[PDB]
């Protein structure tokens, strides 16, 4: 395939999200730059419609895998990578607990020397003094593990894992995730063994921005396979 | 617009602008819209000469950009010694915290580079510093194969430890480290840990499809039906990804038939779906 020499060093990035979520139409536009060699993301999202209606933590997974640290001996099992530049698509379920459910349809791909995440959601069955539309997440977030599967008959990856928001309160709202990914283009693509990437992440803000933001730095790496 | 040419000056490596931009009215302190000064950039790209002209220039040292890193952040994980120890000789701060709370002996662990460790300990980076997730560095070296790096972190100095995602060092030799799954249970690991998803080391070498690791785990007193907050059980997950020795062992060792996952599936239907044709054949004279 060849596409992961195209993340030997720091490539920009570019995220579109035009979302829905009970109607609530929103858009969130983020820029910065990825490095797959160390698998570190420095990202910066705005609300471009204003006032965010749902909180930042729960677009983080929605708002680029392909910067996920492969190292050397796992290099045979990135499939996101492997399906640059005409890129991949990457579809999710994301259902909250006692609540909505969000769905997304992402077409990760390049456009010249930038990695650009175009993404589609729809929110539906949300309660609005629920977590989600009543804004009762904290702005923080929390280590996952992130498990990867090929898929149920050789064409792309299926991808599951349970993001844990923490609630003002105490408690926590879980969002299993559901996600298959696809790729775009007819080229070769790396069908890999099951395994599981260890994410990071720290969401703050910008003091000088004044829009409705998200200032995120990510650490992820993909582990399970050696020898 | 020189805040803009020293950026783009000190990011080509253009030492040639950086002392006309400063011999101009260049601040040599410029940050861009995400807080990089040009001593970021220098650091980063692996600019040396541009490294020592900022600092003898006043560059602050300690510039934290937006997700708070600093040169040294950036020149530890880029793999930059001369310019880390410059930064180091000229008041860099080795243990300022990014977002995530990586210090610069973090990044040098997590990105693989030996001699930033060594240079970040000997100039007082604390090993026992844990980031906002609880690794320290030893710990992020040990879960991206930096075993030199490990083993002189551990060196620079319990079997049931647990990371905020509830995993166990059963939990990462559970993806096909045999030797060292029979060695944490010989010394008194909880083979029935839960992480933070309710998974077991079983579900774990159950989705890898270690057949060893499997017979280990039964054999010590596994949960073959572990399922609190999982959702599934090792025998659901050894059916989706067609282990038919695992589902063999599994059995053996009492895995119920009827559990349900979740989604009301048995482990027959997931083989169903899954095409697993002998598995669920066998699954069949339950």
């Amino acid at each position: 395939s060849k596409g992961e020499e195209l993340f030997t060093g720091v490539v920009p990035i570019l995220v579109e999200l035009d979302g829905d979520v009970n109607g609530h139409k929103f858009s969130v536009s983020g820029e910065g730059e990825g490095d797959a060699t160390y698998g570190k993301l420095t990202l910066k999202f705005i609300c471009t419609t204003g006032k965010l209606p749902v909180p930042w933590p729960t677009l983080v997974t929605t708002l680029v895998q392909c910067f996920s640290r492969y190292p050397d001996h796992m290099k045979q099992h990135d499939f996101f990578k492997s399906a640059m530049p005409e890129g991949y698509v990457q579809e999710r379920t994301i259902f909250f607990k006692d609540d909505g459910n969000y769905k997304t349809r992402a077409e990760v791909k390049f456009e010249g020397d930038t990695l650009v995440n175009r993404i589609e959601l729809k929110g539906i069955d949300f309660k609005e003094d629920g977590n989600i539309l009543g804004h009762k997440l904290e702005y923080n977030y929390n280590s996952h593990n992130v498990y990867i599967m090929a898929d149920k008959q050789k064409n792309g990856i299926k991808v599951n894992f349970k993001i844990r928001h923490n609630i003002e309160d105490g408690s926590v709202q879980l969002a299993d995730h559901y996600q298959q990914n696809t790729p775009i283009g007819d080229g070769p693509v790396l069908l890999p063994d099951n395994h599981y990437l260890s994410t990071q992440s720290a969401l703050s803000k910008d003091p000088n921005e004044k829009r409705d933001h998200m200032v995120l730095l990510e650490f992820v790496t993909a582990a399970g396979i050696t020898l | 617009d020189l805040g803009k040419k020293l950026l783009e000056a000190a990011r080509a490596g253009q030492d040639d602008e950086v002392r006309i931009l400063m011999a101009n009215g260049a601040d040599v302190n410029a940050a861009d819209d995400v807080g990089v000064t040009p001593l970021h950039l220098a650091a980063q790209r692996g600019h040396l000469e541009i490294v020592e002209v900022l600092l003898k220039y006043g560059a602050d040292v300690n510039a934290a950009d937006l997700w708070g890193q600093t040169p040294l952040h950036l020149a530890a994980t880029a793999g930059h010694l001369e310019i880390v120890e410059v930064l180091l000789k000229n008041g860099a701060d080795v243990n300022a915290r990014d977002n995530i709370g990586h210090t610069p002996l973090h990044l040098a662990a997590w990105a693989g580079h030996l001699e930033i460790v060594e240079v970040l300990l000997k100039y007082g980076a604390d090993v026992n510093a844990q980031d906002k997730f609880g690794k320290t560095p030893f710990d992020l070296a040990i879960d991206n194969g930096n075993e030199d790096i490990a083993e002189v972190l551990q060196k620079a100095a319990d079997v049931n430890a647990y990371d905020e995602v509830g995993w166990t060092p059963l939990h990462r030799a559970a993806w096909g480290h045999l030797e060292l799954v029979e060695k944490l249970l010989k010394n008194g690991a909880d083979v029935n840990a839960a992480d933070i998803d309710g998974y077991t080391p079983l579900h774990l070498a159950a989705f890898s499809g270690h057949l060893e690791i499997v017979e280990v785990l039964l054999k010590y007193g596994a949960d073959v039906n572990a399922d609190d907050q999982a959702g599934f059980t090792p025998l659901h997950l050894a059916a989706i990804f067609g282990h038919l020795e695992i589902v063999e062992v599994l059995l053996k060792n009492g895995a119920d038939v009827n559990a349900q996952d979740k989604f009301g599936k048995t482990p027959f239907d997931l083989a169903i779906d899954n095409g697993n044709e002998d598995i669920a054949e066998v699954l069949q004279k339950a």
